[PDB]
């Protein structure tokens, strides 16, 4: 009657620690926190 | 909630449309896309479904359409058998359905 | 200090593969949306969650940089490859050949998809998940492949 | 072959409640939803909500949530919607209606969101 | 002094593709000492085993692990057998190949 199916997209969330990385407003090379080798943040 | 306009109006023979705005989370997203008739005192019946199709009964004169964020249904030969309010429906983004606010058709 | 900041911040892991009883027989807008609401619904946004999975919506911060995006494919890939080896490769739903054993969940059918959200689903199904993966690729997936192999 | 037949027209005082029925026939009542719309007088048609009446799985419209409890008998084939909490605002011909397929669950709700058969519906005046 | 702890281990590298003649157009490796064919109805634990000192040397690790298992999805592919298991691609088998 019932059989699986897989859905790929589900949202569907476990806690989680990852290793996260820097986003920046626009780039101070001699920053202590540089802010260079961060990718841009969206416009929004 | 869903943005219609409040009334349309052409002479007869006229080709006009009918728009229905909502977001991208509600018609940009979703395909489920339906257009209802209702006749002054009448029970409301379904014009078009699922953007483009039509059910069994309702002539093609009512082809529907959709593009971007933007839904509408296209009349092509008004006549004073169509004078009826018109209803925009759509899936909302999470287990709701929104309607419009109902467009007041008239034949000039 | 950083606490008072990120106080409003959970980090969390996207388990994008679901498995749930049906009755087949084999923009970034609203990329975790429907996450709070019930299945079914939750199964129309398929197509925004699974795309930005790849995406997304001074040596240190660049090893950090190279981690995330390691990281970030290792899982993208390790979901894709459950889908080829499921047979599931590009379909987003895939009905699949395994049939549904009560004894991993007997909810009618309509409780888990109009009442049950993917979280409660996930949190039920967690000591299941394996053993339906496992009947998805031991069992049904290499047997068909097996079998359109008969020529 | 689609009957959906309504009860009559209530007259309810603010703050009292009352039941809608719609009773149907013609197709097997388990394997469609009923859906519930609200056509006030005056003005634009306002979707009330559906019940998923194999199971018996309700959902609502943001501004009908807990002021309304949909609710479906299986053994006489009908779908009561109880309004409470009424306001003068509330004065609307209330529909039931039949979506256009069958749902397949967790597959295609494409057929859930057309409302195919409508029913004759029934004020209700505060 | 650690050849007399790992005298009885060997790394080894997973080749997860392979080709075989065929008519037509047990965790991890177990059965790898049974027949071909039987072999075949255990090719998926293998295959879910794959993107299974220094920070730098275990992103090498992984970023070779992902580029092994994309090479062979690229095998796959650019052969019409993405996704299969089992494909069979209509080239004969030329008798001199064993
Ligand atoms: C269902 O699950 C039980 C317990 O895990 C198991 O014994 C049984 O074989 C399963 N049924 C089928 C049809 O595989
Ligand atoms: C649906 O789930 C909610 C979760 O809070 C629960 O309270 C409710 O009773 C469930 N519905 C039914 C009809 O049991
Ligand atoms: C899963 O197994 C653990 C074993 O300790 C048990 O506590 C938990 O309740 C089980 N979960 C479900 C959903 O059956
Ligand atoms: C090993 O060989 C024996 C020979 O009788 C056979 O029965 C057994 O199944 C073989 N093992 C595997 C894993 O195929
Ligand atoms: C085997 O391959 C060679 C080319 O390497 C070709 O000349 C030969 O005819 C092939 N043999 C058969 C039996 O097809």
């Amino acid at each position: 009657n019932l059989w699986v199916t897989v859905y790929y997209g589900v949202p569907v969330w476990k806690d989680a620690e990852t290793t996260l990385f820097c986003a920046s407003d626009a780039k101070e090379k001699h920053n202590v926190w540089a802010t260079h080798a961060c990718v841009p943040t969206d416009p929004n | 909630a869903l943005t219609q306009p409040a009334s349309v109006s052409a002479s007869p023979g006229q080709s006009i449309t009918i728009s229905c705005s909502g977001t991208r989370s509600d018609v940009g997203g979703y395909d489920f896309v339906s257009w209802y008739q209702q006749h002054p005192g009448k029970v409301p019946k379904l014009i078009i479904y699922e953007v483009t199709k039509r059910p069994s009964g309702i002539p093609q004169r009512f082809s529907g359409s959709k593009s971007g964020n933007t839904a509408s249904l296209t009349i092509s030969g008004l006549q004073a058998d169509d004078e009826a309010d018109y209803y925009c429906c759509s899936y909302a983004n999470y287990d709701k359905l929104i309607l419009g606010g109902g467009t007041k058709l008239t034949v000039l | 200090n950083w606490r008072s900041e990120l106080y409003k911040y959970k980090v969390v892991k996207i388990e994008p593969l679901g498995v749930a009883p049906t009755r087949c027989k084999r923009v970034s807008l609203g990329f975790l949306g429907a996450a709070g609401s019930t299945m079914g619904a939750a199964s129309m946004t398929l197509t925004v969650q699974a795309r930005n999975l790849l995406s997304g919506i001074d040596t240190h911060w660049g090893i950090k940089q190279l981690q995330a995006r390691v990281l970030a494919v290792e899982h993208y890939l390790r979901d894709q490859q459950l889908l080829g080896i499921w047979g599931c490769s590009g379909k987003l739903i895939c009905c699949t050949n395994v049939p549904w054993n009560s004894s991993w969940s007997n909810r009618n059918l309509s409780e888990i998809w109009d009442n049950m959200t993917w979280l409660q689903w996930d949190k039920e199904i967690s000591n299941y998940t394996q053993i339906i993966y496992g009947l998805l690729e031991e069992s049904q997936n290499q047997q068909e492949k097996n079998e359109q192999d008969l020529l | 072959q689609v009957q959906l037949v309504q009860s009559g027209a209530e007259m309810k005082d603010p703050g009292a409640s009352v039941k809608v029925s719609c009773r149907a026939s013609g197709y097997k009542f388990t394997d469609y939803y009923m859906h519930w719309v609200r056509q006030a007088p005056g003005q634009g048609l306002e979707w009330v909500g559906w019940v998923n009446t194999n199971g018996g799985f309700t959902k609502y419209g943001a501004k009908f949530q807990g002021r309304v409890t949909v609710t479906r008998d299986t053994s006489t084939n009908t779908v009561f919607l109880e309004l409470s909490r009424l306001t003068f605002g509330d004065t609307a011909m209330y529909f039931c209606a039949r979506p256009m397929r069958p749902v397949s669950h967790g597959i295609d709700y494409s057929g859930l969101f057309v409302f195919q058969f409508w029913g004759r519906g029934t004020m209700v005046t505060v």
